């Protein structure tokens, strides 16, 4: 007779509890690194939020690809446990060495003089791409912070959570991991703010952000060591399933042949279309919103404190949306649920763009509501991003990992692997390539606002007319089998 | 139409301070790349300081630490805070807004300049 606590088997609590706590610690570091990497590249002197479009395509896109080939080559010469110590520990070493060594010694290694010479000979519209060379070590931090969410979150954990949880355990407790992932946004958001508030202790030239940064990178090491400690616990005290070698000798189906499969199957092309549209449009709004953020919070510490507040608000909103997701679904349907994220993104983004653009002959509201137009833009963009992401993880991702079900477990297993590592970087990089062309054609990101709103309609229109193309293929396969 | 009007110039003693204003009309100063020049008689026009739309500031080696360029977004005015003024700083200071890609100058608007003379 197996014992039970809280209506759940004790034997499966030793697996799920350290797994959700480890997912908590992973999203705790992620919520700290993702706020920090925006502080570094945007609030750096000589750098603005226009470095983001060029970081996504020219810097971290080749590094993310180059990381996926190093990981793929290491996935054959290392064991499963050795793989989750060679890909997780250099991250902990890097961020610990950054806040304590690399960042302090950054006015020693950043070519501020050469970047200024390049800035004059090229023009004012090149501050974006040139800042990549100006603060290159901050750009390397940006890549590693991106690679945390791309590898530690998406690859390392879910690759380990899927190899140890039963198919029915992965169906009941995975919705609870996302719930606990946003508790790691409320807390780490409060953590980021607490360590971002400038200590009343002033310095002659003491960087208030240097002491603030290493107070965060210490927790990243501290929580990163908990991930390695929890992972070691679950791999020695938890009896894992004995699923044999028989998983179709997993042939990760290259890249070119991968999107060849994409176009071949009409069911996967639309899903990839949704996954890239969310990733183009979110960037199209978010980079301009971060430009406004830089305008409102020039200091690194004020920007970081706002990032912590924003992370806490995002966590609360996403927790509420995950709670009401399995009422929206059950009431309205997959087709309705797949439309809100495009719709919320479109509406919030166009409201934010029409407050930036048509903010001139509309300002009694922002005036009597106790704000400046810049602060109003900051708050509207923050609400845009909060609603878009709380819809993402509560309606879009549920729709994505619900549309896989009616597919055959060969097409499903290959297509699901093809979606993540391709479409997520592909969407996040195309949405930035668009903005690179915008910046280098119209000069600044603010001169690109009328068009950034118009590509937003085009991407969302193809995003809306791809779920309907899938609401009718999801319904077809899920009804005929009945 | 773009218009740059400088003010705040005058006669000050060596080691004094002076603040030049540049009331911009026809474009927002926050999205512009604005620069300060100076030209003494006999010598060619010399670039002094430059501010970017990002708020990034550059200064010539002759005025680093002493001069500070800044803009007020409400009044649409850039400022040149000249501190520890030397007699070598005596020149006509020009407010300039321009945009260019390499050697193609898309626009280049100058002000009429203000006379800054430092006595001794
Ligand atoms: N609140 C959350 N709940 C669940 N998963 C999350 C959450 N936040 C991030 N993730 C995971 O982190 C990864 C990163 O996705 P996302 O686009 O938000 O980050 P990003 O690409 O770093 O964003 P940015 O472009 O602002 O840097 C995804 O695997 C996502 O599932």
């Amino acid at each position: 007779a197996s014992p039970k606590i809280f209506g759940v088997e004790v034997a499966t609590l030793k697996k799920i509890i350290p797994l959700g706590l480890m997912f908590f610690c992973i999203l705790f570091n992620y919520t700290i690194l993702r706020d920090t990497k925006d502080v570094l590249v945007v609030t750096a002197k000589g750098s603005s939020a226009e470095i983001i479009p060029f970081l996504k395509t020219w810097v971290n896109l080749p590094m993310a690809i180059g990381f996926m080939l190093l990981y793929t080559k290491l996935s054959n010469v290392l064991s499963k446990k050795a793989l989750f110590y060679t890909v997780i520990v250099p991250f902990i070493i890097y961020f610990g060495a950054f806040g304590f060594v690399m960042y302090p010694l950054s006015n020693y290694i950043h070519p501020e003089a050469l970047a200024d010479k390049l800035l004059t000979t090229l023009g004012p519209r090149f501050m974006g791409p040139i800042a990549i060379l100006r603060i290159w070590s901050f750009c390397l931090f940006y890549v590693m912070a991106e690679l945390w969410g791309s590898v530690v979150v998406s690859v390392l954990f879910w690759g380990f959570a899927n190899q140890i949880t039963t198919v029915d355990e992965a169906k009941k407790f995975y919705p609870l991991f996302g719930l606990g992932a946003n508790v790691a946004l409320i807390f780490s958001g409060r953590t980021v703010k607490y360590f971002s508030n400038l200590r009343k202790n002033l310095g002659p030239g003491v960087d208030g952000w240097a002491v603030s940064l290493k107070a965060m990178m210490s927790i990243v090491v501290g929580m990163g060591l908990a991930i390695c400690l929890l992972y070691w616990w679950v791999n020695r005290y938890v009896p894992l399933p004995t699923r044999s070698k028989n998983k179709k000798e997993k042939p990760k189906m290259g890249t070119m042949e991968s999107l060849k499969f994409l176009v071949s199957s009409p069911y996967i092309r639309d899903l990839a279309t949704l996954v890239v549209a969310y990733g183009i449009s979110i960037n199209l709004v978010e980079v301009t919103w971060k430009s406004k953020l830089k305008a409102q919070f020039p200091s690194p510490n004020e920007y970081s404190a706002f990032m912590g507040d924003f992370s806490t608000c995002t966590g609360v909103a996403t927790f509420t949306m995950m709670l009401l997701s399995q009422y929206v679904f059950n009431k309205y349907g997959w087709g309705v649920a797949a439309k809100i994220t495009p719709t919320v993104l479109l509406l919030t983004g166009v409201a934010f763009f029409s407050l930036i653009l048509f903010g001139g002959p509309f300002a009694p509201l922002v005036a009597k509501l106790g704000m400046t137009p810049l602060l109003a833009a900051v708050y509207v963009g923050a609400l845009q991003n909060i609603f878009s992401k709380s819809a993402k993880y509560s309606l879009f991702d549920p729709c994505k990992e619900m549309a896989y079900i009616p597919l055959d477990e060969d097409t499903k297993v290959k297509g699901k692997a093809a979606i993540d590592v391709v479409c997520n970087p592909l969407g996040k990089s195309g949405g930035a390539l668009i903005q690179q062309f915008m910046i280098l054609s119209f000069g600044s990101l603010a001169n690109s606002t009328p068009y950034l709103g118009m590509i937003l309609l085009v991407i969302v229109t193809a995003w809306l007319a791809a779920a309907k193309s899938l609401e009718g293929q999801f319904n077809s396969l899920r009804s005929e089998e009945e | 139409e773009v218009q740059l009007v400088e003010s705040g110039g005058g006669l000050v003693q060596a080691g004094g301070s002076l603040r030049l204003s540049c009331a911009a009309s026809g474009f927002p100063v926050d999205e512009a790349y604005m620069t300060w020049y100076r030209q003494a008689p006999g010598k060619e026009r010399e670039w002094v300081a430059a501010i970017y739309s990002s708020g990034y500031t550059r200064y010539a080696d002759s005025v680093k630490g002493r001069f500070t360029i800044s803009r007020d977004n409400s009044k649409n005015t850039v400022y040149l805070q000249m501190n520890s003024l030397k007699p070598e700083d005596t020149a006509v200071y020009y407010c300039n807004v321009k945009d260019y890609v390499y050697n193609t100058y898309l626009y280049d608007y100058w002000g009429q300049g203000t006379q800054v003379t430092v006595s001794s």
